[PDB]
């Protein structure tokens, strides 16, 4: 989880409408769906699909009736606009 | 009915033998004088598979000890229960071999072998169905893996209908107290997986291990590690000398332990080892059994097997337990260590019960093992016994004894032939 | 083809199924059930409706594939076959692929006929798996690279060119779909390399050797 | 003139075979030494002095297991002659209890057998309890059971096996003697019932609430389905079956004879005092796919046949009224081709209790002879694990050295395949 | 042939089952043991033995509240598998007892319940007793509603329940429950009957004169309430109000189905011997803001349909001059759609005292039912402190970590919305 809120202020997606509390929430209800997809039920953590997912949801909320092409590869060309930004 | 012939080779053999028997003694309720004084009716039914009844209620064992050097035998009959064996099995050399092979296998053997021979032909044909033989020895020296080669060797072409067992003591590379030692060993494995049904490895650094951490012994001795091994032996054997829900004779055993001819060698394991002060916080349990006979700790040979995967587990359980607590507990193993388990195999373990218990013991089991990670001792040997034959080391004694530079060749092929056959199945 | 995980995506699957069937009802779609552990075919049956599945059993624990099967492929010599392509991966970063111009075609032992509820069973006209296949009693072992049930894909081309069909936009789709398989599966690779060879550790470099079916 | 003789080979059918005498002598009122302090002319003989010899054999390969009867609380029971003990054992080894050992003490069997049945008026059949993977109890019932065939045809032969569980298994070498000892049941057992230790163990767990069972209570618990099944012949009262009038019910086509069997009041004696067993209740309970003695769901798989077995205080109105209430149910469906699924049997005599046990005195009680097309998994599998092992050639090298040809393991394979076949193709719809 | 069965569910309802059984016991004579020393069909079934069982299912998703129902006094009444309990306590969570812990509880629980309907030919309806605001009793309520109308479709859901109070609370999370619950307690029952425990204080303070009064005095109350509604399936009377009559009297319209209980002899042992309780005073008693049990004022709202259950020695004359001077005062305002609004029911039974009570014995009681627009009150507060802790996303973490989203969130506030709306526009006049 850490490592998902410092994602999210570091690219600067949330905002007046994504507070803290909705990021915590999505993060648990997808670690806890892709815990529970596995076979083994353990899986501590978030896989890289659950990533994509999340990454799908946060592009599906920013930039409204846009093609789903658009959409994520906008998402990323902000994400490494904030993070070019961040290391200069 | 059912009688087993003991065999004890070297001063290794003799003193497990020694300890072995004044167990059994004890656990069959025989006077060290050889009267039986004991309190149960189930102590003499199947007494005639060790024992033979001799005049006026006395009762000698078969109890075939041989050596090279005459000190063994004295050590053994002036000792606790050492007139309990008959004065003529007794068959005695004049010089131990010193610590060559083949003074023992070629020379010095070859002029007691007959000798043995006669006093085994003579028990086995008292005997009304002989299940088999049994030899403990060790392979380290010229006596114990000199004469328990070529002994078994003669002993099998005469009898190969029969069953033949050995507790051997593979060499440990740690400790060591011999030089040419690594030499005897790889001329016997080759002799001891086609002539042999069955093949216990005892090493002993496993036996220290268990001493020092399991029993919280600060100073064990030699007898201390006999302890180990007797109880063992006992624990193969109960399902033949006392009642049972689900007997495992010996013949049972080897029928679902060995999947091919020359996969017989096993690792051996006792359960309730605890300490003496640590007694009184455990509750004497299956679950618990089944938890200190799985472990990398309480096994009598030194080789992990988290390396490889067992073939197959044996059980014998000895208690007043119940069936269905034994296949729930071994239903939990196969299923939580999955990995450490051949997939072709289903149900790998193989059980069974025995009512009477040790003394004082209300429950114990003896875990056999048949495992991948066995090919460890043998490739541990190897390798020592190729640094010392690159450069001919300590050769002239064995080249001018009879042997020739071929022989140690064929052991090394043979002994790398069933390393790599024992990983082919992992 | 559209796939499904089962047990996960069974009830997904069995809802997709209605609603495409109440859509068309002319719809009779034929699927393969693969096991995931499962190899050289075993395992791998095929079913015509979700309830074919066989649910009772401890082995339905395994997860299992069902996937869209391609009643219509391509016949030589009335036999179906497919094709086993050596495609090299040299490094992920930079992104390198190679791709072997010859490759082996596996055929199938019996006549292929479109899937019926009479020929399911028929696991040799419906698998080209070279295991399966070398047991029935039709294989042929062939020294020639045109004959025989194992072949050189060359040799295919070039009889399909033959007939007067464009081998170079074969060749050009067959690469397109293999560079598309390798960039879907790349990023859990980094993802792993990363894992097991930490950047700024010492550590050797890795190519592989892939069989495209 | 209702005389059956019974056969128990291995050491689970000796024990099993303690049990069920145990039961037979206290239920007819025998003291253990064999003389009472008519019914019992069907397991006992009567000597001059008022001895009851039972009509039984008990053979094993290897001496203990009859040796503890020998000396043991009903020892001045049996002939010592009918007591039979080999030398060594089998090994769990098949070839060894048909090829190797088994053919040394065919003859005493036999001529103890004949023995036995040149004592009797009208022999309604023999009666055999064994193991389905226990060498022994597979080799030298198939070499007894060939014989027996041939010596004694157009004659019952039913027999008690304990097949192996799906899960837990006592032995590796379980499903080589299983599928090598598929086709003397197949074609030499005039009926056959097999039971799973793994049901046994649920149906204590849950009915009876003993937490760590032992293999007396599973003993008992067949003993007193045997003693269901025999006791219209012993007994009197209402509707009585014999052995070849539900031989004829429950067979429909002579490859289709593995019923499955099942005890509805099964009470622990403390829930007992807290609920009414009417006719409706164990009815009802009996087919429930959770009280069933092997690990098999009827849910799915048709149910072919039906046979059902009353004792106590049972009236044909609160069965014909409950069989009723089974028919209306969905959940449960039988074939198309039978109309009349079933055949019922009302006995006066009720269930025995023993001292030391585990069930209550009930008043009635009722036993299932179901034959249902759901065994088919159960062997499948049995079926699975077999290959799983031959695949790699493991194990068979035992088998092959003791005048095993290589050929058998393969046979047996395909016979088990076409029964398979042969019994899903019943389950199709007309 | 009138059976009922009661399904009590978590602490609450445990803990409430304990008097209403105690009190069901004393009614019919039938000791704590079971054994008597008809009327007693509808609660009770009887054994061979003479042996009354309850006919009730004790479910909790933990086991400290059910083991002192197994070793406390009533310990061999109940059946040993009817007190089904669980392993891990659902923490004060729906989607603990909802999805994830109560899922694996479900199907025991319906398989005694269907065993239960089994031994019932006149069965009329079921006794849900639970409270809201709590993990077991919203998760595992909802659970066993749904399924237990997927199964039982005709059959009535009676729902006995615990209300949240206006400002006296137990759990920081019980809005977030209580507004889950309203979909299983809206469109899967019959009629919901509501009580909150600040209001059953407040009664005990004023009427009992009971300083400090605790939990069992409440559910002892709620006991004699819940007799009184079932007094007239097992007592005979002149006027008798079945179940199925009793909801076709008071619900108008199928999602209006919340009633308000309230049992009007409530007075303390000394100040009964000064007031002679006439049916007039009680039937006044009746109709006062200060005696419901769900804090709410029944002046600030229409009435709908009334129903009086009288009990003891009431004649119908003095029931008909109570109705009419009932319809002379203003303060208590109907609905002008229904000009009849009351439903008078009169059997001879009188009330019980347990030993060791806080209740006079009286010869006459009455339990008013009523159907009165003034529970949209005590829905509103809860929907304020629902939203208030929704609009900063509050512990909703945990329940989505268990399996739920925000989805039924949403719904449920919307669901509850249009109840509120329908109550409100239902009172207007035309
Ligand atoms: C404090 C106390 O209760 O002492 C017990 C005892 O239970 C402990 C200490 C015993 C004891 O064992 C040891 O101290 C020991 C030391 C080194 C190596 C092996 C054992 C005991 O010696 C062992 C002895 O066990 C027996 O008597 C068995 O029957 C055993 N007997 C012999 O080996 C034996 C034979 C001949 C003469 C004397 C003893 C046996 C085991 C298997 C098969 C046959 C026999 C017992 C109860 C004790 C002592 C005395 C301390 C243990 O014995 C075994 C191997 O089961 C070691 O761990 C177990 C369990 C206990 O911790
Ligand atoms: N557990 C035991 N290990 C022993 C014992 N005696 C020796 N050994 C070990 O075995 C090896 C030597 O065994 P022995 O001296 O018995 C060999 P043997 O006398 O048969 O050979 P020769 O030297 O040819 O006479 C060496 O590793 C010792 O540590 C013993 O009594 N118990
Ligand atoms: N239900 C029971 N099953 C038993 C009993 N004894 C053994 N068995 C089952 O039998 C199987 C083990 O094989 P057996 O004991 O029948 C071996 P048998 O004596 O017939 O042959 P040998 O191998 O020659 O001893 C295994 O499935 C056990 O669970 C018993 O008392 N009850
Ligand atoms: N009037 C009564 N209210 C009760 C009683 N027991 C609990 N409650 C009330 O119920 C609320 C607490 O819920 P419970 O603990 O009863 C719910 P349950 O045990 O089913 O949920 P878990 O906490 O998930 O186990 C709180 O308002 C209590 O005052 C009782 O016997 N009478
Ligand atoms: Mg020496
Ligand atoms: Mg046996
Ligand atoms: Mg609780």
């Amino acid at each position: 989880p850490t490592g998902f809120r410092t994602f999210i202020r570091s690219c600067k997606l949330s905002s007046s409408s994504l507070s803290m509390a909705a990021v915590d929430i999505l993060y648990i209800d997808i670690t806890r769906r892709w815990n529970s997809m596995t076979l083994d039920q353990r899986d501590s953590g978030m896989c890289l699909q659950a990533f994509v997912e999340a990454f799908f949801f946060l592009a599906q909320r920013k930039f409204k009736m846009l093609p789903l092409h658009e959409q994520v590869a906008s998402l990323i060309d902000l994400c490494e606009y904030h993070l070019s930004l961040l290391d200069e | 009915m059912r009688e087993i012939v003991h065999i004890q080779a070297g001063q290794c053999g003799n003193q497990i033998g020694a300890k072995f028997w004044e167990v059994i003694s004890d656990e069959h309720g025989i006077d060290p004088t050889g009267t039986y004084h004991g309190d149960s009716d189930l102590q003499l039914d199947r007494i005639s598979v060790y024992y033979n009844e001799a005049t006026g209620g006395k009762y000698v064992p078969r109890a075939i000890l041989v050596d090279l050097e005459p000190g063994t035998m004295d050590s053994v009959r002036s000792g606790p229960f050492g007139q309990i064996f008959r004065p003529d099995n007794f068959v005695f050399g004049q010089s131990g071999a010193g610590n060559n092979w083949a003074k023992g296998h070629y020379t010095e053997g070859a002029e007691l072998v007959d000798s043995v021979l006669d006093v085994v032909r003579k028990e086995a044909e008292s005997c009304d169905c002989l299940q088999g033989f049994q030899l403990t020895h060790s392979l380290g020296g010229g006596t114990g893996s000199g004469m328990g080669t070529l002994l078994i060797s003669k002993i099998r072409e005469e009898y190969p209908d029969r069953i033949m067992n050995t507790f051997s003591v593979v060499p440990s590379p740690k400790v060591s107290d011999t030089v040419v030692e690594p030499y005897n060993a790889t001329l016997s494995v080759h002799q001891l997986v086609e002539n042999t049904d069955e093949t216990y490895c005892i090493d002993n650094e496993a036996l220290y291990d268990i001493c020092f951490r399991t029993l919280k012994l600060t100073t064990p001795t030699y007898g201390d590690l006999n302890h180990l091994v007797s109880a063992t032996m006992s624990g193969v054997t109960t399902c033949l000398r006392f009642p049972g829900q689900l007997n495992a004779d010996l013949r049972k055993l080897a029928v679902n332990m060995v999947p091919f001819p020359r996969l017989h060698f096993f690792m051996p394991g006792f359960a309730p080892l605890t300490s003496r002060g640590s007694q009184q916080y455990r509750a004497l349990t299956v679950p618990e059994l089944t938890q200190q006979v799985f472990d990398a700790k309480n096994m009598m040979a030194a080789c992990d097997p988290r390396h490889g995967r067992y073939l197959t587990v044996a059980a014998v359980f000895r208690g007043r337990m119940s069936m269905k607590e034994v296949d729930e507990q071994m239903l939990n193993v196969q299923n939580k260590n999955s990995s450490y388990f051949v997939e072709w195999i289903p149900n790998n373990v193989k059980t069974a019960v025995c009512d009477i218990p040790p003394r004082g013991l209300k429950m114990a089991v003896t875990f056999i093992g048949n495992s991948t990670a066995i090919q460890e001792l043998f490739k541990r040997i190897s390798e020592q016994f190729t640094a010392m034959f690159r450069r001919k080391a300590f050769l002239h004694w064995y080249t001018g004894e009879g042997m020739d530079e071929m022989e140690f060749t064929e052991a090394e092929s043979n002994m790398n032939d069933l390393v790599s056959e024992y990983q082919q199945y992992q | 083809p559209r796939s499904w995980i089962l047990p996960d995506e069974f009830q997904l699957f069995v809802a997709q199924v209605q609603m495409v069937k109440d859509d068309d009802p002319s719809w009779k779609p034929t699927f393969i059930v693969k096991p995931d552990g499962g190899c050289q075919g075993d395992g791998i049956y095929l079913i015509k409706d979700p309830s074919d599945i066989r649910l009772a059993g401890t082995l339905q624990s395994r997860p299992a594939v069902v996937q869209e099967y391609i009643c219509k492929p391509l016949l030589i010599d009335k036999l179906k076959f497919d094709i086993r392509l050596y495609v090299l991966l040299k490094s992920l970063d930079p992104l390198e692929i190679y791709i072997a111009k010859d490759g082996l075609s596996r055929f199938c032992t019996e006549p292929y006929q479109e899937p019926t509820p009479k020929n399911l069973h028929r696991i040799f006209m419906h698998l080209t798996n070279y295991s399966l296949n070398i047991h029935s009693g039709n294989f042929i072992h062939s020294d020639s690279a045109s004959t025989g049930s194992k072949r050189t894909f060359s040799s295919i081309l070039c009889r399909l060119s033959s007939k007067g069909v464009d081998i170079k936009k074969v060749w050009s789709d067959i690469i397109s779909v293999v560079i598309k398989t390798v960039i879907a599966l790349t990023p859990e690779l980094k993802v792993f390399y990363q894992s097991d060879i930490p950047t700024g550790r010492p550590g050797p470099t890795c190519f592989q050797i892939l069989g495209f079916d | 003139m209702r005389e059956c003789i019974s056969i128990h080979v291995g050491q689970a059918g000796v024990q099993i075979g303690n049990a069920c005498w145990e039961l037979y002598c206290l239920e007819h009122g025998i003291q253990p030494d064999g003389q009472m302090p008519d019914s019992f002319n069907t397991f006992f003989s009567e000597t001059g002095a008022g001895k009851h010899v039972p009509r039984a054999v008990f053979v094993d390969l290897e001496p203990t297991v009859i040796d503890e009867v020998r000396t043991g609380t009903y020892r001045q029971l049996f002939h010592p002659e009918q007591l039979i003990t080999g030398k060594e054992d089998a090994a769990n080894n098949y070839a060894r209890g048909h090829y190797t050992i088994g053919k040394e003490i065919i003859d005493l069997v036999l001529d103890r057998i004949r023995k036995l049945a040149d004592q009797c008026t009208g022999l309604q059949g023999f009666l055999v309890f064994h193991s389905f993977g226990g060498g022994t109890g597979s080799g030298f019932t198939s070499l007894l059971m060939e014989r027996l065939s041939v010596d004694y045809g157009k004659k019952s032969k039913l027999e008690f096996s304990i097949y192996p569980a799906p899960q837990v298994s006592t032995a590796v070498v379980e499903p080589y003697n299983s599928i090598l000892t598929t086709h003397t049941t197949l074609e030499h057992s005039d009926c056959a019932f097999m039971v799973d230790n793994e049901a046994i163990y649920d149906i204590c767990r849950r009915n009876l609430d003993i937490e760590r069972p032992t293999y007396t209570n599973l003993n008992r618990l067949i003993s007193q389905i045997v003693s269901s099944i025999t006791a219209s012949l012993r007994f009197d009262g209402a509707l009585n079956v014999d052995l070849t009038e539900f031989q004829t019910n429950l067979v429909p086509y002579p490859r289709i004879h593995f019923p499955l069997a099942t005890y509805a009041p099964v009470i622990s004696a403390e829930k007992a005092y807290h609920e009414q067993l009417s006719v409706a209740e164990i009815t009802n309970a009996c087919f429930e796919p959770a009280n069933q003695m092997v690990k098999c769901d009827p849910r799915h798989g048709k149910y072919m046949a039906c046979c059902l077995l009353y004792r106590g205080d049972v009236v044909p109105k609160d069965v014909n009224a409950a069989i009723a209430t089974i028919k209306t149910k969905r959940s449960i469906q039988f074939v198309d081709w039978c109309p009349t699924g079933f055949k019922v049997g009302i006995n006066y005599q009720p269930p025995t209790v023993v001292p030391g046990g585990d069930l209550a005195k009930v008043q009635r009680a009722v036993c299932m002879l179901s034959n249902t097309t759901a065994i088919a998994e159960a062997w499948a599998r049995l079926d699975h694990k077999f290959d799983l092992m031959y695949a790699k050639r493991a194990f068979v090298h035992w088998y092959v050295g003791e005048g095993m040809e290589e050929g058998e393991f393969s046979e047996a394979r395909e016979d088990m395949a076409a029964l398979e076949k042969d019994y899903e193709e019943v389950g199709v719809d007309s």
